[PDB]
RNA sequence: UUGGAGUAGGCCAGCUCAGACCGAACUCAUUUCCUGCCUUUUACCGGAUGUGACCGUGAGUUGGCCUGAAAUACUCCCUAAUCUUUGGAAACUCUCUGGAUAUCCCAGAUU
């Protein structure tokens, strides 16, 4: 078999290099811009805002994330409006 | 309102006169009846027995009776000679 | 038997498709072993600068003005809410021939329909404001050559195809705002430095004499649609 | 079409052999009258390309499938010969019919389609008998049709074999002007002559060199049948209509006046 | 049952709501035009009243699209369903209706 | 109708910094109308007008941004021509492309002159038969001469395997010697720094083409085939190798 | 001699079928048209407007023997002597689905418009065919032993007056399959059956030229009947012919084979229209459902007129 | 559905060659009485006598075939027999046969003694028409123009290629009404190659330069004629210099004269070189030189480095710097 | 008169000038082959009168008509003839 | 992985569209002019200009024919080794913060 790749993990890679917020299971909250994501979800930032849940609130840069680790993204409406939301019948 | 039942139930007054076809030989009129009913219509009229109570049972011993009126078909796998094909072309023995 | 090689390789086609034309037959085989043009996206992506990292050499390179003001920081920048800036160094003719859109680049600002703007020539200074019109854009277009898309704006670093901001430009123009709201002047880009000379040489008249202003007319837009092309009239009355 | 590999079947006279030999340059050392010949047959190629048409034949109906919609004509298949024996008795039957129904028994037609009087003419009878353009054509067209026929009848009775059919065909559809008078009844038929005497010289030169001698035994007869066919597609519509104009006047008579008449030269 | 709205409940006791776009074998899920609730059970004492009512405040914000780690999920709820005729031969022409139709 | 989202590429436009402004120049009928053809053909939905099509129209190249009746006929390219795709790298981002396809003929180069003042990068394409001609050294001149990053194209790989029908080893060694002769030209115009300006295939700056029959690749994206078939290789040390 | 509706003229002239129209239909807000005929076709109209035929529905095997709408006029059903029923969506103008289980020539068929959607259709076979909209398999089938000409659904749902050779108008219950009770009066076969908008009372004309309209709700005498219409004969087409009721209930129309469509008076008896216009047999009589005083009817003249009753 | 138009609808079937050869063969020449209801029609039918002239001579056998059979239209009363055909043929087997005829009439013409030509016309004037059934219907027809094949050489195109239709049985063609083929890479080869003399040579197109249609028409506009093209009436004959006297440009002391330009130049560039262009078209510039020699040595594969290529050296690579 | 009387009359005039130019087409280009594939039927209801001598009634009539298939080869049948025009209509009275 | 919707091939006939390439092919007529040849016409020369016809073609659609096949099948739509569904769980104390504030309770965070 053939291994695809799933509309979400392709659609972050669609968002490197965008200004993506995420969050993580200790209810951490990032943002930056985003630029490199692989097929298990690892990411990388590089101008993170930092909001963590015990009310923590910094600015750094370059930090990396596992995506066992992260809970969930946000990503803009053009990437709503991507080309593979427009599902090509073959 | 001219096809009123009321305007169509008065009639004509007056006493008739003492003293409208188009064709010169009767009224022709064009119609649009179908063709299955003129067909069915002129069937009853033109086949012989019309109407008729009889079944399906006594069509098949009717046209064994009929069938050998006919005279002899033939074999079909005999080419020449006597006992040859002659099917639908034999004549009814009268 | 091409059927047991590309199924062994993965690569699988309608029946109708194997027995297809040999040439017609191979562009469906490398359609379906090389796929699209993805090489080509990752090498430009990899070993070309975006807008945001040349324009600071492009206006080093191609801009008269001072470097240290703000208009060139937008334009440095690319920034999308600054003044209007437009480079308009080609004109493609419409599709009845009456007019000349005009082609550039969106440097800062976003160019929009409706707007008023400053078109200034090849030899505008501050003292010399000779080459300068005010001017409108009126049509706004993404220009995909076999058509265009027409549109609410074309933000910078792009490329624009305007309508409306036509007659004035001869060979290149800079496309500014009407006023910058800075309280600073506009300068131009430099001239196109093309590298080889128009030597050969033609001389025109019409067979109408009646009709030679219709030849001033269409030399003019000859001389609009070819850049290296020159036009003269020589002294004893002959154009050239 | 060598580089295909898949195709839609064409006409076999839509299939020209020789057009590249003409429309790429001639050969070094030939004759004058096969250049002239190359260049008459470039000039009837770029000029059937600059009158090209695009009519609009949606209207159309086929008049073999009409016909055969009706009862009057059934369906077969039988020998080519066998049906060209039958067109060249038709047409005769034909032609004698509309010269007996004329009264015309002293103009004979044999079966070659030639038309002769049996006898010395008077004046009275000659004008009866003086036929026009659509008759001659028709019969100097089933002449050729039947000369065709008749090469094939021979080859399939054994007088002659395959190569001497095949150039008799090729002799014939070179010959018309010679064989018929068919240019006689319709003068533009020598454009169709002078086609086919140029690809004779080009086919002769190509085919006649070396070991092959100079004589008959050319069987190559596929371009001239081609143009032969081609001419046959223009006069079909001029001849059936006048045609049909002859069997008008025939059968419902002559309207004389009524129709005017324009004010010519003669009359003004 | 794509394009569907959803409401996804999250291992904590959290809320996504909005419009669903995709999903994968991994069941992955994308999802638009979000709004977010906590279920926060705040301890919202009145002055008045000794009865502690530990009030489910379910504070909501919106956020745009989402990227759910498919380890995270524990339940989905449906919401709502989603958001050549070529003119033929007849003629229409007024006309009279006929002479009588007598009885 | 398009394979994408034109507003979508409007956002795209409003992102400045996945944007990339290219001008395709090489000499006279090496194959860049072709290649604007194929990403024309990868983007938009006209294959089945071009499959309806019949006749020697049907053997036409398509050739997309020609579009002057001189275009036309004569069968070349004498204006610049603009157009501005949606694309897609390996990784599946869509960015956005302003590409503009020039002239070759050495008349037109004042339409490779303005377009080379517009653009950001230059893919020159080099037909791998004739390799460097006449417009490929003035091309390369203006270029490097403005400082214009440049990539290459390799183009007319079916005339390595099926005009010259050579080997593959001869035609490593034929593609060799045209990467070189332009490096050669690169170093002739700025000596000292062309090898600071060098083109070589394992780099990833020279492209390997046929756009006759829509296909192209780098040594990455090879080397990537061979990852998503084979699975687990190291795909830039690959490359190198 | 007034104007009484919002039409181009008080009667126009609907052509373009190539058949004798067996039926047509009006949309449940009464501005279209459907007519199914022997062309194999569904032709769709508007009536306002000036009029146009905006739709053609092609797809069946033969005749169109009888057409209904949806609750809402999106969906149109019509049941053809291909031995089958069909769905349309005529957003699309596109069959939905074929129903496939009747073994002769579906004469009829009715659509249950509340609660919900259902399609009861009568066959020759001696079916009444009960189809969910959703699947190409039947629900249910009555099975009757005679040919079955003439359906129609009770207001309630669940019961089918049905009419066939038989000369007795059957009343059945759905989910017992069974017949309740047998209306009797009629000598030949039922061509039309019909409930009042209102709902109490049902109109069934048969082939003995005798429209009647007969009681509905539960309490009633042992004999059913309320009126036996008269002035509409049967001409010599054994057609199965289509009247109606007014929106208001108070006039009752039907067709007859001298081309006439004959309205009566549903609550006194009288004849109140004779209207002319068709040169074959009038096989469907339609008062709009809008309540508007218009009457369209359609006969075997590959025509229909719509007029005003003024 | 059987009887949708009132009656039981059937295809028109093909009646036995009997019947029409029995319908001709009592008619005759139309002499006897009986035959006066048909002389209207008979005669009638002459105006469609063009017709059928041109459908039997398109639908006329080919020199390698012995006899065809045709389908025909025939009138019930013997009147007009129409062939109801068109003969649809490969392009590529038709060239192949045809090739093949031109090489076997070659042979044939090289080895006959003497080619005594058949005489025109065939048979005498007098002489009454020959029967299908007397004199044709089972003679054993002689030996048609046929290409002697090669068992393993010609094995591609062995079985089928001297058929009426060739392949009309096989998945090689659409159906028996002969529309569309799909031929293999040996068949096609082998077709290529039984079709060589009378295929093109010509693989650039950049052989036709100066010789094509759209400079023929450029020349034929500009009143002049190409080396080996033809020669038209001019399409405008309105300008003499002498028309275009002293007014400004015709000064021979303002005119530098260089080696003189030649009408293939003002064909090429008809804008640049004429004042007038009038009606003139655009030819294509160039095409890219085609590379391909064709190989002469048999047992060569079909990659390797040929010795008309210029051969690579390393030091003509040479990486300098 | 009014549009709408203007717009009738042409309507009218329209039809009756559009079958005549059909007649003159048909004319003028002889169709061919002179058969139809639509040859359909048209029916007539036919009440009759009463007899040549006889008055008692008798049945209604259905007359079923078709073309009859002509055959396509034949030429007109009847020879034309030339007659006099017929005298005018009956001269109007003269108003001087 | 599925339910929903589908049913073969060949051939014949009709209808509707299609050229900017219906057609890798090629004829005829004719309008208005120009040239030529010509005692008048027809039949002609050869250029322009439009306008018809004829020999053909494709796609869609509808009906029929021929040979099969027959709950088979195909066709679409749609679908336990770490890094993710084969787990560090489960339970709840202690401490800190906030509300309540004398506590109980509860929330958040930590071990
Ligand atoms: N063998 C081969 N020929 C090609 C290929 N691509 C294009 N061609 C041919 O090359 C010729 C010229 O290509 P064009 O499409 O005009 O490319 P171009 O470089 O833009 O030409 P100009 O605009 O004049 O500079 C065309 O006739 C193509 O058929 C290719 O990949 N392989
Ligand atoms: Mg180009």
């Amino acid at each position: 078999m053939t291994s695809s790749i799933g509309i979400p993990i392709k659609l972050l890679n669609e968002a490197q290099g965008h200004i993506v917020t995420l969050e993580l299971t200790t209810g951490q909250t990032y943002r930056g811009k985003l630029i490199e994501a692989e097929d298990n979800m690892n990411v990388q930032l590089k101008d993170i805002t930092v909001t963590a849940r015990d009310g923590r609130v910094s600015h750094l840069e370059q930090i990396y994330i596992r995506g066992s680790h992260v809970r969930f993204f946000i990503v803009p409406d053009m990437l709503r409006n991507a080309p593979m939301f427009r599902s090509r019948n073959v | 309102v001219p096809y009123t039942g009321e305007n169509l139930a008065r009639p004509s007054y007056g006493p008739a006169n003492p003293f409208k076809n188009n064709v010169l030989t009767g009224h022709a009129e064009e119609m649009y009846i179908s063709e299955a009913t003129f067909r069915a219509k002129h069937r009853a009229v033109e086949a012989v027995g019309g109407g008729v109570m009889r079944s399906n049972r006594e069509m098949k011993e009717v046209n064994k009776r009929l069938r050998e009126m006919r005279e002899d078909k033939g074999s079909a796998t005999i080419a020449d000679g006597e006992g040859a094909y002659i099917g639908p072309w034999a004549r009814y023995k009268r | 038997d091409l059927k047991r090689t590309l199924s062994k390789l993965g690569i699988f086609l309608k029946p109708s498709q194997y027995k297809a034309d040999p040439k017609v037959l191979m562009k469906l085989v490398c359609e379906q072993f090389f796929g699209p043009s993805t090489a080509f996206v990752d090498m430009v992506i990899k070993h070309i600068p975006s807008p945001l990292e040349a324009a600071e050499k492009k206006l080093e390179r191609y801009y008269t003005g001072p470097l240290d003001t703000k208009i060139a920081e937008s334009m440095k920048n690319c920034d999308q809410n600054g003044p209007l800036v437009v480079h308009v160094t080609k004109l493609f003719n419409t599709i009845d021939a009456k007019s000349f859109y005009a082609f550039g680049r969106v440097m800062s600002g976003i160019a929009r329909p409706g707007a008023d703007v400053r078109v200034l020539g090849e030899g505008y200074t501050l003292d010399d404001e000779e080459d300068m019109v005010v001017s409108r854009i009126s049509d706004v277009f993404i220009a995909e050559t076999r058509y265009n898309i027409p549109t609410d704006g074309v933000p910078a670093g792009n490329f624009v195809l305007l309508g409306g901001v036509d007659n004035s430009i001869v060979k290149t123009a800079t496309i500014v705002d009407k006023k910058f709201d800075n309280g600073e002047d506009a300068y131009v880009f430099k001239p196109l430095s093309h590298f080889t000379e128009s030597v050969l040489k033609v001389a025109v008249e019409p067979i109408n004499p009646s009709e030679l202003p219709k030849m001033l007319d269409g030399i003019r837009k000859i001389n609009k649609s070819y850049p290296l092309i020159t036009t003269k009239v020589e002294e004893s009355g002959e154009h050239i | 079409p060598f580089d295909r590999r898949s195709g839609r079947m064409v006409r076999a006279q839509d299939v020209p052999l020789i057009k590249h030999w003409y429309l790429e340059h001639c050969p070094p050392k030939q004759p004058v009258k096969v250049r002239v010949s190359y260049q008459k047959l470039l000039k009837t190629y770029v000029l059937n390309e600059l009158h090209r048409k695009r009519p609009k034949s949606m209207q159309k109906q086929s008049l073999l499938r009409t016909l055969k919609q009706t009862k009057f004509f059934q369906q077969t298949t039988i020998d080519w010969v066998e049906a060209g024996l039958q067109v060249c008795r038709q047409g005769f039957n034909m032609l004698n019919l509309l010269i007996h129904r004329k009264n015309l028994t002293y103009l004979h037609l044999d079966y070659n389609f030639n038309l002769k009087p049996v006898k010395t003419l008077t004046t009275k009878e000659r004008k009866k008998s003086r036929f026009g353009n659509a008759f001659h054509l028709m019969r100097e067209i089933l002449r050729l049709t039947k000369l065709i026929v008749d090469a094939q009848v021979q080859y399939r009775l054994g007088n002659i074999d395959a190569f001497q059919l095949a150039d008799g065909i090729h002799y014939a559809f070179n010959h018309v002007g010679q064989l018929t008078g068919m240019y006689r009844y319709k003068y533009k038929l020598m454009h169709q002559i002078r086609s086919c005497k140029d690809l004779k010289h080009l086919i002769y030169y190509r085919f006649n060199t070396g070991p092959v001698g100079k004589g008959p035994g050319c069987g190559f007869w596929a371009p001239s049948w081609r143009v032969w066919l081609f001419f046959m597609r223009g006069i079909i519509p001029l001849l059936e209509r006048w045609l049909g104009n002859l069997l008008s006047r025939q059968f419902e008579g002559r309207h004389s006046k009524g129709v005017a008449k324009t004010v010519t030269k003669q009359r003004v | 049952y794509i394009n569907w709205r959803m409401r996804v409940t999250l291992n904590d006791g959290r809320q996504m709501t909005g419009q669903m776009l995709a999903f994968d074998k991994h069941m992955n899920l994308v999802l638009a035009d979000t709004e977010e609730f906590r279920k926060t059970k705040r301890m919202q004492a009145k002055p008045n009243s000794s009865t502690t009512q530990t009030l489910i405040q379910e504070e909501k914000r919106t956020l745009g699209l989402t990227i759910v780690r498919g380890a995270n999920i524990i339940a989905l709820s449906v919401e709502s369903p989603p958001p050549t005729l070529t003119a033929g031969p007849g003629v229409a022409r007024p006309a009279g209706r006929g002479a009588a139709a007598p009885i | 109708p398009v394979y994408f989202d034109r507003g979508f590429m409007t956002d795209l436009m409003n992102f400045p910094e996945q944007i990339r402004n290219i001008a395709l120049a090489g000499h006279l009928h090496h194959g860049k109308t072709a290649f604007m053809d194929m990403l024309v053909l990868e983007t938009h939905a006209i294959q089945e007008r071009l499959d309806k099509r019949t006749g020697k129209k049907r053997d036409e190249q398509l050739r997309y941004t020609d579009v002057h009746v001189i275009e036309r006929d004569r069968g070349l390219s004498i204006k610049a021509a603009p157009m501005s795709l949606v694309l897609s790298s390996t990784k599946g981002k869509s960015h956005l492309f302003n590409i503009i396809d020039t002239p070759g003929h050495v008349d037109f180069v004042d339409e490779v002159a303005a377009a080379f003042r517009l653009v950001d990068g230059v893919c020159l394409v080099v037909d791998v038969v004739e390799g460097v001609q006449v417009n490929t050294e003035q091309i390369i001149k203006h270029a490097v001469l403005e400082d214009i990053p440049l990539t290459l194209i390799i183009n007319k790989m079916d005339r390595l395997i099926l005009e010259l029908k050579i080997p593959p080893t001869d035609a490593y060694f034929k593609l060799k010697h045209v990467i070189e002769e332009v490096n050669t030209v690169i170093e002739n115009t700025i000596p000292g720094r062309g090898e600071s300006k060098r083109l070589s295939p394992e780099k990833g700056n020279v492209l390997f083409a046929c756009t006759s029959m829509g296909w192209c690749f780098t040594l990455q994206s090879f080397a990537k085939m061979y990852s998503e078939s084979y699975g687990g290789v190291n795909v830039e040390e690959f490359a190198r190798r | 001699t007034p104007r009484t509706s919002n039409l181009k003229a008080p009667l126009m002239e609907l052509s373009g079928h190539t058949g004798e129209i067996f039926t047509a239909k009006f949309d449940p807000t009464g501005t279209l048209i459907a007519s199914g005929s022997m062309d194999r076709t569904i032709m769709l109209w508007r009536v306002y407007g000036d009029c146009e035929n905006y739709g053609v529905l092609n797809g069946h095997k033969a005749a169109i023997l009888d057409l209904q709408w949806s609750r809402d006029g999106d969906i149109l059903f019509s049941a053809s002597a291909d031995m089958h029923l069909a769905s349309w969506d005529l957003t699309t103008g596109q069959r939905i689905r074929r129903y496939i289980g009747h073994e002769e020539i579906i004469n009829a068929m009715d659509v249950t418009q509340r609660g919900e959607e259902l399609l009861i259709s009568g066959s020759d076979d001696g079916t009444i065919g009960i189809w969910d909209p959703r699947t190409k398999n039947a629900v249910d089938y009555i099975e009757t032993d005679f040919p079955i000409t003439a359906v129609a659904v009770s207001e309630a749902g669940n019961e089918i007056y049905s009419g066939g050779i038989d000369n007795d108008i059957k009343v059945w219950d759905i989910r017992k399959k069974a017949v309740v009770h047998t209306m009797l009066g009629h000598n030949d076969t039922i061509t039309t059956l019909r409930v009042s908008p209102d709902g109490q009372q049902l109109l069934s004309y048969a082939m003995d030229s005798t429209a009647r309209t007969w009681d509905i709700r539960p309490f009633a005498p042992t004999d059913r009947h309320i009126r036996t219409f008269d002035g509409a004969p049967l001409g010599l087409e054994k057609n199965l012919i289509r009247g109606s009721w007014s929106k208001d209930g108070k006039k009752i129309a039907v067709g007859a084979g001298d081309g006439t469509v004959v309205i009566w008076g549903s609550d006194t008896g009288k004849l109140l229209y004779k209207l002319p216009g068709h040169k074959g047999t009038v096989n469907c009589a339609e008062f709009a459902p809008d309540g508007a005083p218009i009457i369209l009817s359609a006969s075997s003249d590959r025509t229909m007129l719509l007029g005003e009753l003024i | 559905e059987k009887r949708k138009g009132g009656f039981v609808e059937t295809q028109k079937a093909d009646m036995p060659p009997e019947h029409l050869r029995k319908i001709v063969k009592d008619i005759g020449d139309v002499s006897q009485k009986k035959y006066t209801s048909d002389k209207r029609s008979y005669l009638g039918a002459l105006k469609f006598m063009p017709h059928a002239v041109l459908k039997l001579l398109e639908n006329m056998p080919m020199p390698w075939e012995a006899a065809r059979e045709v389908k025909v239209l025939y009138h019930v009363n013997g009147c007009l027999t129409l062939v109801n055909e068109i003969p649809r043929v490969i392009e590529p087997v038709f060239f192949a046969q045809w090739g093949s005829m031109w090489r076997t009439m070659r042979k044939e013409k090289s080895d006959r003694r003497l080619f005594k030509r058949m005489r025109f016309p065939p048979f005498d004037d007098e002489e009454p028409p020959l029967s299908w059934s007397e004199n044709i219907e089972d003679v054993e027809p002689l030996e048609p123009i046929q290409m002697e094949l090669d068992e393993d050489e010609d094995a591609a195109v062995y079985e089928w290629f001297y058929d009426h239709q060739p392949l009309i049985d096989t998945p090689h063609v659409n159906g028996p009404s002969y529309k569309r083929w799909n031929l293999t890479l040996p068949q096609m080869a082998n077709l290529y190659r039984l079709s060589e003399p009378l295929v093109s040579d010509v693989v650039d197109p950049n052989y036709f330069y100066l010789f094509e249609l759209k400079s023929f028409l450029t020349a034929k506009a500009l009143n002049v004629a190409l080396p080996g093209g033809p020669r038209f009436e001019p399409l405008y004959k309105d300008i003499d210099p002498n028309d275009e006297d002293f007014g400004e440009f015709n000064a021979m002391d303002r005119i530098i004269f260089r080696n003189p330009i030649r009408t293939e130049t003002r064909v090429a560039y008809p804008y640049l070189y004429n004042s007038r262009p009038r009606s003139v078209h655009l030819s294509w510039h160039s095409y890219p030189q085609i590379v391909y020699t064709k190989t002469e040595d048999p047992e060569l594969p079909a990659f390797y480095f040929d010795t008309s290529i210029n051969p690579i050296s390393s030091r003509a690579v040479a990486p300098k710097n | 008169p009014s549009k709408e009387e203007v717009e009738a009359t042409a309507e009218r005039t329209k039809n009756a000038l559009a079958a005549l130019v059909s007649g003159a087409l048909a004319a003028q280009k002889p169709k061919n082959v002179q058969v139809n594939t639509k040859r359909e039927a048209t029916f007539v209801k036919y009440t009759p009168s009463a007899q040549m001598g006889n008055n008692t009634k008798k049945q209604e009539r259905i007359i079923k008509i078709v073309e009859r298939q002509r055959d396509p080869m034949e030429p007109p049948k009847f020879k034309h003839k030339k007659i006099p025009r017929g005298p005018p209509s009956p001269p109007p009275p003269v108003m001087h």
